[PDB]
């Protein structure tokens, strides 16, 4: 990689362009640089085209012909079809199942609750509620986001991670989970960060309640809850 | 620290940004800090002009007066049809299929192969030709559109291109030219704008409003199932649903909404599609009965014109072919606007019933595409208000009360609406029924909005909150009810969903009237 | 029998069945906007007209100043506001909150000393000088920043905020201005390239504190439209200190209805109503006004927007109050650019051609209609040769909300006038206020309502005659919702959201099921509602996105693909709706990402298709949308092939390092990068490090060291 | 040359058309 | 060569060949 790195490098310097732009916007910058009316028209639009998907450059498109049954799929102009989206589900590559268990265990757990709750009896007598601060999720353990960022990072940034700061020893536990139960998965690392900072983070809103607190009701509030109904609701 | 200093520029700007009375920045900044005001709003109230007030009027029922009056005016026209397509007077050629889904162009093709009577009418009879549209155009474009449907090819586009490109009027179109030529020239002058013609009451929307209300042997309005449902919420929302879509699935307010719905998904795709080509556009629904069959109902044809849309409002021209069984000369007033044929007749059970063809230009665009294509928002308006009114209902007695609302419970009656009035008698109805009328409304609410039925609506709101204070006894004020009422009446030009709407305004402020004295 | 609607209200209170009456089933309107630019200009001169008026020496433009004039004498609106009433005002309301404008200015400052450049990033489209037209945010940005860079501005490398906007007002001193224009040379085609351009200072200037303009297209409950305006960069980061500021003064206020949205107004609402029937004196009467402030941008003088700024930061540093009175002189000064111009046409010749508008008076007023002759007579003495309209007093609508709500709650605090036997206050929101006024007698409280209605006048907040009415507590609106005997019918609004929301089939799904579960949670949306909203935006997700079920006979390009794929694999409970699959959401899952829902059933060999570690759809770049969704909300996704994406040599360029850079550094695509370097040093530095590492490692020879080191030290870090 | 164009009266030219459209329309004469 | 026929309103001419001047 780092030799295919210095190549691409060099490759990009050759153009006075990417010189000019890389020696004058500086790091803090970068975010701009990364930037570069009606979104149902729009979709609807693009829905119809021949190749809407804009299919990255790289050697998975030889997997998908161009034309299969007589559709398009793709073309060397990437641009590519959803058929060759419902293709890849039909028939392709079949991918390693083992990171999802440990990766989106916020939603599997989510799920588990959901089955193994009990429900009981509907009341339908006005309810009385007060608005209160509750979490909408349950957290494995809950943290600032400065510390669940440097937390993050200690977990799937192995680099870029000097002179450690009084924050991994405390949450020691969680990081070795973490970085054991993530590794020998594949996905793009920004998912999984995304996903560790909905875990850690945590989420609280000025909602209506009348009862139970916890955030695994407060997940059902939607279900529970009602201005003239009430439910029983034991989560799993 | 941090040292932001100001220009010369800058502090120019603010020094000529100053309230009235200060010659530099720093004399307002001096004068906020320093100066203390002590009752400046009591001064400046006592030297105020008494002129000038809310001029507080209380509101009784005596001040409530009819809105619109012109409306009831007999020397102005009655409204004519604006709508895009025929709502109570459609007619749907209806062919059984086992429930297979094919093309537009097939099932056009096999619908008027069960009609061929229609299909190879080639010599029409005007019955009324509105003020310009050449009669000979339209007809030609309609004969185009058959041959293009029936032809043995799978392209539906128009087989002449050329001649459709005047029919329709596209070619009657202003050239472009540069500014200078404008300046120069002198007989080029802006164009005035086209103030909409103010009519009278018409009795076609209130017949139209009583037939879309009422139940038909036909449901077209099928939705996606959802998953199974275990808890007892889900089960109440599916009960509730259950009731809710027996209700309205039979009324044939839910058979224009899906031809509304199903046609604007078809203009919307074609536009996407083809963009400079005469495309032909069936106006397809399909319906389902009691028995469980499954047809499809053709109720005409569209030319979609040259669809170069470059933004969104851009203007595209559709000329609408209509079948129907009404004939325009027994309401003229009416039909203004459409051009219409008298292209043949069919029997349902025996008798044989007359079969017109009502041809009109009209223009779309992606917005109203679009927004055609949500007409359901009009099925959970409806549902919103019942639900509401359920969920009230079973607050007050413990036990839920969908059941008795609708078909009545053993210990509690069913409920009932004021629902009409015939000979100044108002009249009841089931809660079904006043399900139905809400669901009309909301529908009228989308086929006939425009800007003067929102601003008709926002206005006449105001009206309906103050008579609702002045029923509780509650001794509402209006400061200017006058401005109000012209605000309200600014808005009663040419929809006709607007002055029928005032209509039934006026009639249920005369009502309410009279039931106020007890 | 004839059906009349209007007799449901006969059986049911109106704020009941208030949700039915509202049209958002049908077409919202939609517009050139010059001639309602024109009259939002004439309007607002015209309510100032007995002012001062003066010629602006930096601008040369004709100036009106209404503040401290002439008082009203009758009942048109009037933008006469004392500027020693607002004071009065302001020392009441502070009287009232001790420390808070203290408190809510340390905090203002406190949080722009941290914020950086990219935060102007965030918003809507802004108006671009280089280009004259409307841009995203972030190109807007980087194209001020580019320029600047060649007349000798280097405050946006400086990192924070406070360097930026110090040079934006330096940029405002330079005898010219370079810059970057786009230029169409003919070639025939068009190419468009990079000219660099000058201007003088005057024009600069002027472009600066121009503000675009737009005609309306969202609102829905007006037979008329209104004009929109955009404003420059040179003003976002000023006007967003000014509006935290003003935040975080009127968070603490009751009498605020912002910010707060869903179910926290409707209990601000009964709880305001609550206290003041508690407050009503034995015997007395409260009556609540229901009120619509007409236009009220048009009459807010920013000159009173300065002074109150002002009087805010009573005792701060000066550097921050001046750094806060730099988007009010702005506002005071800004110019209008008035639409593309008119159209006239021959009718005899069949001709047409848009009349630009810096040619408006070019043709003889003959040649223009009734309504826009009156229109260019009365707005000649405000044209700027160039087309734009010189509009020093009012305000364009959405600039400063928070700001004037605050202004219309010191109007509130008053309290009373005269001691008179009455107590007035209510709620203020952005246009949008409700009043409630306790006396002894309905004559009192009329007289009350009156001095209110005065006391606003002398502020520059002028109620409407016409929308506004009266009655007795326990029955009225507010921000359209409308309280009744406690029981708050919070209008059905929720229309404009079921039906694919953008971006890809995953993050539609999960937008649309959080909105419905979001609508249940605040606005009450019953169960069997939700299950219709559910059953309509599945029919919507299908025919959008061209997925519908298998066995359905249904004919397309992915149907085929579908068919083949429902009988191809033996469970067909587990694909998404996306593949045809059947739909398992319900009310008590709408929280949970159908990909986990089917998890358990999806057969191994399907989730390991759809599944895959490396997908070529889903592209690293294409990440950034999965948090938040355009307002910015939240989704709960996941990862899969579902989840694809839908100026060239710029876009190129930048695109291609951000690339390389975020694959140099794995940690800029989730955190934000600090560094007041180039990119290409902290590039270099990185791969330098990286290959150290992998040659210690033995993961690279000792050939393939030397090649990169002699490369590093070609690029030059050695 | 675009000013001359129309400064001479040479684009106020008639656009022609087919003849069954001609004979379709009752207002040519 | 047949007659010649024109709208001025909408500015448009068309030529009526011999076989058509009776149509
Ligand atoms: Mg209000």
């Amino acid at each position: 990689m780092t030799l295919a790195k210095i190549e691409l490098l060099k490759q990009l310097l050759r153009d006075n362009e990417a010189k000019t732009v890389l020696k004058q916007t500086t790091v803090d910058q970068y975010n701009i640089i990364r930037k570069f009316k009606n979104p149902s028209l729009r979709m609807k639009w693009a829905m119809c085209s021949n190749f809407p998907l804009a299919l990255t450059k790289g050697d998975m498109a030889n997997r998908i012909p161009l034309e299969y049954k007589g559709i398009q799929l793709k073309t060397n102009a990437q641009m590519c079809s959803i058929a060759a989206v419902t293709w890849w589900n039909t028939y392709g590559p079949i991918g390693d199942t083992e990171g999802f268990e440990r990766v989106y265990e916020s939603f599997f757990l989510r799920k588990m609750r959901l089955d193994n709750a009990t429900w009981g009896r509907i009341t339908f007598g006005p309810v009385e509620r007060v608005r209160k601060r509750v979490l909408l999720n349950p957290l494995t353990k809950e943290m600032p986001p400065d510390e669940a960022s440097n937390v993050i990072m200690e977990i799937l940034f192995p680099k870029e991670a000097g002179i450690p700061r009084e924050s991994t020893w405390i949450h020691r536990e969680l990081i070795k989970e973490k970085r054991e139960k993530l590794k020998g998965t594949m996905i793009t690392p920004i998912v999984l960060a995304y996903m560790l900072e909905r875990e850690l983070v945590a989420r609280r809103r000025f909602l209506p309640v009348a009862g139970a607190t916890s955030a695994e009701f407060i997940e059902m509030l939607h279900c529970l809850q009602g201005e003239n109904w009430r439910q029983i609701y034991h989560p799993g | 620290g941090i040292d932001f200093k100001l220009g010369q520029t800058i502090s120019r700007l603010r020094d000529i940004s100053v309230p009235a009375g200060f010659s530099n920045f720093e004399g307002m900044r001096s004068y906020i800090d320093n100066i203390d005001p002590k009752g400046a709003i009591e001064r400046n109230l006592a030297r105020m002009s008494p002129l000038v007030s809310v001029t507080p009027k209380k509101l009784t029922w005596e001040d409530l007066r009819p809105i619109g009056p012109h409306i009831y005016n007999h020397e102005l026209p009655e409204v004519p049809y604006n709508a895009f397509l025929l709502m109570s007077d459609e007619l749907g050629l209806a062919n059984m299929t086992e429930g297979k889904s094919k093309k537009p162009k097939t099932l056009a093709k096999e619908c008027l192969e069960k009609y061929s009577t229609l299909r190879d009418q080639t010599d029409p009879i005007l019955i009324m030709k509105s003020e310009k549209a050449n009669e000979n155009f339209l007809w030609k474009l309609w004969r185009d559109c058959v041959n293009t449907i029936s032809n043995e090819e799978m392209s539906n586009e128009l087989q002449k291109t050329n001649y459709a490109k005047w029919a329709t009027g596209d070619g009657l179109t202003y050239q472009k030219i540069m500014k200078e030529v404008a300046i120069d020239d002198e007989t080029m002058c802006q164009e005035e704008p086209k103030i909409p013609n103010k009519c009278r009451v018409a009795a076609w929307v209130q017949t139209e409003m009583n037939l879309l209300s009422t139940l038909t042997s036909k449901r077209a309005l099928d939705l996606p199932e959802i998953g199974p449902d275990v808890a007892p919420v889900e089960h109440v929302g599916s009960e509730r649903r259950k009731y809710f879509v027996n209700e309205i699935n039979y009324c044939k307010a839910s058979t224009v909404m899906m031809k509304y719905v199903l046609f604007h998904t078809s203009l919307l795709n074609e536009s996407n599609a083809s963009m400079g080509k005469y495309k032909v556009i069936p106006i397809t629904n399909r319906v389902v009965n009691e028995k469980g069959e499954s047809f499809d109902m053709l109720y005409g044809l569209a030319v979609k014109g040259q669809s170069h849309l470059r933004g969104d409002t851009d203007v595209v021209t559709v000329v609408t072919f209509e079948f129907s069984s009404t004939d325009p000369r027994v309401d003229s007033g009416k039909w203004p606007k459409y051009t219409v044929f008298r292209i043949g007749s069919l029997f349902v059970s025996g008798r044989e019933k007359s079969v017109y063809l009502y041809c009109r230009v009209n223009g779309t665009n992606k917005i109203q595409m679009k927004w055609g294509m949500e007409a359901r928002r009009c099925l959970l308006q409806s549902m919103q208000q019942m639900e509401a009114i359920v969920e009230q209902e079973s607050s007050i007695q413990g036990y839920d009360m969908t059941k008795a609302c609708f078909k009545g419970d053993r210990v509690n009656s069913p409920k009932t609406f004021s629902i009409g009035t015939q000979e100044g008698k108002l009249v009841k109805g089931s809660f079904g029924k006043a399900l139905r009328v809400i669901f009309t409304k909301c529908l009228m609410h989308y086929v006939f909005g425009n800007a003067q039925l929102e601003g008709f609506s926002a206005e006449s709101r105001r009206l309906l909150l103050l008579i609702q204070a002045l029923k509780d006894r509650k001794g509402p004020w209006v400061f200017d009810l006058e401005g109000m009422y012209s605000g309200i009446e600014e808005c009663i030009s040419n929809n006709p969903w607007v002055i029928q709407s005032a209509y039934w305004f006026n009639e249920w402020l005369g009502f309410e009237k009279e039931g106020s004295k007890v | 029998m004839n059906i009349n609607p209007y007799f449901l209200f006969i059986d049911v209170p109106i704020q009941a069945a208030i949700s039915t009456t509202f049209p958002y089933t049908g077409v919202p309107p939609y517009s050139t906007g010059t001639g309602y630019t024109i009259d939002t200009v004439i309007r607002t001169h015209e309510y100032s007209n007995k002012g001062k008026q003066y010629i602006s020496d930096v601008t040369g433009c004709t100036m009106v100043d209404p503040t401290n004039g002439p008082l009203p004498e009758d009942n048109e609106p009037s933008a006469y506001a004392q500027l020693d009433c607002v004071l009065e005002a302001l020392d009441r309301m502070d009287e009232e909150h001790p420390g808070l404008f203290q408190a809510a200015s340390q905090n203002a400052m406190e949080t722009l000393m941290v914020t950086t450049v990219d935060k102007l990033t965030q918003g809507r489209q802004t108006f671009d000088w280089t280009v004259c037209r409307n841009q995203p945010a972030a190109t807007a940005l980087n194209t001020t920043i580019t320029s600047f860079r060649l007349n000798d501005l280097n405050g946006a490398d400086k990192g924070g905020l406070i360097p930026f906007c110090q040079d934006i007002i330096d940029s405002l001193d330079r005898p010219e201005m370079t810059f970057f224009s786009v230029k169409n040379i003919k070639k025939i085609k068009r190419i468009p390239m990079k000219v660099k351009d000058k201007i003088t200072k005057v024009e600069y200037i002027k472009r600066a504190l121009s503000l675009n303009t737009m005609t309306k297209d969202a609102e829905r409950g007006k037979l008329k439209r209104r004009a929109i305006a955009t404003a420059g960069i040179q003003i976002r980061g000023f006007v967003l200190v000014v509006e935290n500021l003003a935040k975080n003064i009127c968070e603490n206020l009751e009498q605020s209805g912002l910010p707060v949205g869903g179910n926290e107004k409707k209990a601000k609402l009964s709880n305001a109503v609550a206290k003041m029937l508690s407050n009503c004196p034995p015997g007395g009467i409260s009556m609540t006004v229901t009120g619509d402030n007409t236009k009220w941008n048009e009459c807010l003088n920013p000159r009173i927007f300065l002074a109150m700024t002002e009087r805010i930061t009573r005792d701060s540093p000066i550097w921050f109050r001046d750094f806060c009175s730099i988007a009010p002189v702005l506002f005071s000064n800004k110019i209008a650019r008035l639409g593309k111009g008119f159209m006239i046409t021959s009718k005899t010749k069949r001709l047409k051609a848009q009349i630009p508008c810096p040619d408006l008076f070019s043709i003889p007023l003959e040649r223009y209609n009734e309504e826009t002759r009156a229109k260019l007579k009365k707005l000649k003495p405000f044209f700027n040769e160039e087309g734009t309209a010189s509009l020093s007093p009012g305000m364009m609508m959405g600039m400063f909300n928070m700001l004037s709500t605050v202004l219309g709650v010191a109007a509130l605090g008053i309290k009373n006038i005269g001691n008179k036997e009455y107590l007035w206050d209510g709620l203020q929101s952005s246009d949008d206020f409700a009043l409630f006024v306790n006396a002894k007698d309905e004559e009192t409280c009329m007289e009350g309502i009156n001095d209110f209605y005065r006391t606003c006048k002398l502020l520059g907040i002028n109620m409407s005659k016409k929308k506004s009415y009266c009655n007795e507590t326990g029955m009225f609106e507010f921000t359209s919702m409308f309280y009744r005997d406690g029981f708050v019918s919070n209008f059905a609004m929720e229309l404009p959201s079921f039906g694919v929301a953008g971006v890809n089939e995953s993050a539609d799904m999960a937008i649309g099921m959080t909105i419905i579960k979001n609508n249940m949670i605040n606005n009450g949306m019953g169960p069997a509602t939700a299950q219709t909203a559910i059953q309509l935006f599945i029919a919507d997700y299908r025919y959008t996105y061209k997925c519908h079920r298998g066995d359905s006979k249904v004919e397309g390009k992915r149907m085929k693909i579908i068919k083949e794929l429902w009988e191809n694999t033996k469970g067909r409970d587990g694909l998404l709706v996306a593949d045809g699959g059947p739909n398992i959401y319900n009310l008590r899952n709408l929280h949970i990402p159908e990909i986990v829902l089917k998890y358990n059933l999806m057969d191994p060999e399907y989730k390991g298709r759809l599944l895959h570690p490396q997908n070529p759809f889903v592209g690293h770049l294409s990440i950034e949308g999965i948090k938040e969704a355009d307002k910015k909300m939240d989704y709960d996704a996941v990862s899969g092939t579902h989840s694809w994406r839908t100026m060239i040599l710029e876009e190129q360029c930048y695109a291609k390092c951000c690339n390389l850079f975020e694959a140099c550094f794995n940690s800029a695509s989730y955190r934000k990068p600090v560094g007041q370097h180039s990119m290409l040093e902290a590039m270099a530095h990185r791969l330098r490090m990286d290959a150290r590492l992998d040659y210690e490692s033995g993961r690279m020879s000792k050939d393939d060291f030397e090649k990169a080191m002699a490369h590093l030290g070609e690029i030059g870090y050695i």
